[PDB]
């Protein structure tokens, strides 16, 4: 019957450079989302606001590559991108280049339910979000020193 | 990157993405995260799917609905589905990462081709795995 | 919107769309335009598609790559994987438009559920056809 | 099978009634113009990309057609242009969405598919992509046409109706 499953991202793991405190955050993490959205779904809820919670709480999370923690762009900003699909509908919503939205994914979602449209871009994206009454943020939210110092070692 | 894929207890299922992209990227580069059928993509009649890695390849490739087409067309598991797109046809095009994958049966799928992938998944009322490596 | 889809000589496949968006569009609204296997797609192994109608329907539907999928994993022709889409699919999902495909044998469809579609084919060395009308 | 091109200027509620003859040549003799080039190409050896590439940048630049010149107006009475091209033999494919500032969007996401190891550029980003490869920048009002703003004032009035 009901199921969720989630993900913090392929590829940028190598057990070489982690340490096992490292591994331990991580799990802790991935363990306390996946859980709150166990309850979810046994308490009745939705897939859509499902993934949708378990996708903000990613976000939040400084760990994750994403929101909070989002890598930095070769200019030193923060470029965000997030996407949600409804199965029963086909209805998807999506942002890509957002900067002063703190939860791309509810903005992808405000698209979805609140806009004829499927995807917004750029400042665009964020006057609809703003104009809905979603919260303007200051782009230096997401960073992390860890990012940061990932961007310094790339160059 | 980061994402969820869930069936309800109604038999609905859902898919979110979201990602800050890649370190040192230049502006205004899209990956697939925010593209339905490459990043994200969710059918009640197959499969709700959230993809991560080389964002290029999984456009190219549109990951998420070929698991989709595969098994709606092809008549292929999610299990076969995932197998072919993650293990074959990405490397074919120099792509690496992976996806979740729940179909309308409640089959979960966690492939990847990569060392890691940050994933857990559970059923309702049920104990969670997490998982970092193979 | 406007698009090109072509086989050469060498038996490449190709597939290119241009738009403006729609009159009094929301700024930073995207169509299925510039999404790959939205309103653009090709693949030598199958076909070239170029689309152009309600932007949100042929995205959600993946209508470029859809007529791909239909062709290899269902095994319709290239004809009935324009009718299920173009004339069954997007107008029950309350889309409205049509699209070019030319697949990997030459054969030429362009599709569309609207009083009109602005098109044109010719074989190389051949007489070419232009339309307006049904 | 046998080398061939089709190309389209859009689907709509193209109305019979509405047309003259002669309004529907002026459409008739730039697709017939616009195929007849392509043909041409491809009859010459030409790639399926190069044909398809040469096809939709006239189609771009011919003010009949919303793409490039002649691109209906936003909201803010501005244009957002975006495309894509794909090449079937590589499976490479290059994209731009919302930008105003490049002539031809067909020839920019070609750009992205040649000389970068992405995909997709969106707005101010995929401009200074293309500027930074040496393809010009454009005033917006370059696409800007009577039949195309009058066209968005009759949206507006319906709008309001
Ligand atoms: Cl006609
Ligand atoms: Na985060
Ligand atoms: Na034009």
């Amino acid at each position: 019957k009901a199921v969720i499953a989630i993900h913090g991202g392929a590829g940028a793991i190598s057990r070489a450079q982690m340490s096992l405190q490292q591994e331990l955050r991580y799990i802790e993490a991935l363990s306390a989302i996946v859980e709150t959205g166990q309850k979810m779904l046994e308490a009745g809820e939705s897939a859509l606001d499902v993934v949708t919670e378990a996708v903000r709480l990613l976000e939040e999370c400084p760990l994750f590559n994403a929101g909070i923690g989002a890598v930095f762009t070769r200019d030193e900003t923060h470029e965000l991108d997030a996407c949600v699909m409804d199965g029963n509908t086909l209805k998807a919503g999506a942002v890509a280049g957002v900067s002063h939205l703190r939860n791309p994914v509810l903005a992808a979602r405000l698209v979805m339910e609140q806009s004829p449209h499927v995807m917004m871009i750029g400042e665009g994206a964020e006057n609809f979000a703003f104009a809905r009454g979603m919260e303007r943020v200051s782009p230096e939210i997401f960073s992390t020193s860890l990012r940061y110092e990932q961007l310094l070692a790339a160059r | 990157t980061v994402g969820a894929v869930a069936l309800d207890l109604d038999g609905n299922l859902a898919a979110a993405t979201s990602t800050g992209g890649i370190t040192n990227k230049l502006p205004g580069r899209v990956g697939d995260s925010p593209l339905v059928g490459a990043g994200c993509y969710a059918n009640n009649a197959s499969v709700a799917v959230s993809c991560t890695g080389t964002g290029e390849v999984f456009i190219r490739a549109l990951a998420a609905y070929d698991i989709a087409a595969l098994m709606d067309y092809g008549g292929l598991s999610l299990a076969e589905a995932c197998e072919r797109v993650v293990m074959e046809k990405l490397p074919a095009l120099g792509g690496s990462g992976g996806l979740i994958a729940i179909d309308h049966e409640g089959n979960v799928a966690l492939p990847f081709n990569t060392e890691g992938m940050y994933r857990a998944w559970g059923y309702a009322g049920d104990t969670p795995t997490t998982g970092i490596y193979r």
